[PDB]
């Protein structure tokens, strides 16, 4: 941070974190070419996965910048600018489960970014600690968050979405609906199944049916269309939680 | 107390029976609103 005992110095800590501003910026615009055609070629995929790796490993630095809990480190931090780049890592994030919710090119890239979220989500908490009474930095992660409340509320009822459906999916309209349980439990079998439940909105509860990808006539298998990722976006948003 | 459900007077001495429509209310629009209603009458 300091390199006092030199005559001159730098703070590297600020040039990594304008760096990943850089960064942010250009996924962003990456995502904004992205947002309008939906139909994502193999290459922007797999240089993007690359992105992801650089991000990923920026967000390592930044862990281990604040590893313990070097307090001056917390301080250039706090006055640090990297929040709106987490804002439009959340705004990212948020239209970015949606489309790339759909398809088996979309779940690669998309388990990366979930990563990258639970990643730099790890990074907000482990620069959090060092609160005592309600945490002046807590305060400004307060103006952050509630701030960018909008699109935490996609992916946080996304969560509950795959969350809470990897859950019902036992028995009681599932189960014992077929004889079997593997998932020939068909789309609208599941369908009014979500209807006897009542729990959801209809709208996404059919946007998963949508995402039931269409088991070569009706039906939809148990674990391969939720768990398999939703035990990960379960530890997830356990980490956010 | 399974086969006292359906009857009639059911708080006979208690207070009210108004109740009965109004757990209807809190339950039978998620299940069955005329199955459980005429499950209680
Ligand atoms: C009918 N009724 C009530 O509804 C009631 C009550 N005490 C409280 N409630 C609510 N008593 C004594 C009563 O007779």
């Amino acid at each position: 941070r300091t390199q006092t005992g030199n005559n001159t110095t730098v703070n590297i800590i600020i040039s990594t974190v304008d760096y990943l501003l850089r960064v942010q910026e250009s996924i962003s615009d990456f995502y904004w070419y992205y947002s309008g055609k939906d139909v994502i070629d193999e290459q922007g995929q797999r240089n993007f996965s690359k992105a992801i790796q650089v991000a990923k490993q920026v967000f390592n630095t930044l862990t281990e910048y604040i590893q313990g809990p070097c307090t001056g480190n917390q301080q250039s931090l706090a006055h640090s600018r990297l929040w709106d780049a987490v804002v439009g890592f959340l705004h990212v994030f948020a239209h970015m489960q949606m489309k790339l919710s759909q398809d088996s090119s979309q779940i690669e890239l998309l388990k990366e970014l979930m990563d990258l979220q639970k990643d730099m989500v790890v990074m907000l908490l482990s620069m959090l600690e060092g609160n005592v009474v309600n945490g002046t930095i807590g305060k400004q992660m307060v103006d952050m968050l509630v701030e960018s409340s909008n699109n935490v509320e996609m992916i946080l009822k996304f969560f509950d979405m795959f969350l809470k459906l990897k859950d019902l999916t036992s028995s009681d309209t599932f189960k014992e609906y077929d004889p079997d349980g593997k998932g020939v439990i068909s789309k609208r079998d599941f369908h009014k199944a979500m209807e006897s439940h009542k729990h959801y909105t209809q709208s996404e509860t059919e946007f998963l049916l949508s995402c039931a990808e269409t088991d070569e006539n009706e039906t939809l298998d148990y674990e391969e269309f939720v768990k398999r990722f939703h035990e990960p976006a379960k530890d997830i948003g356990f980490n956010v939680a | 107390d399974r086969l006292v459900i359906n009857t009639q007077s059911f708080p006979n001495n208690y207070w009210d029976k108004f109740v009965k429509r109004k757990v209807m209310d809190k339950y039978g629009e998620f299940y069955g609103r005329d199955r459980i209603s005429e499950l209680l009458g």
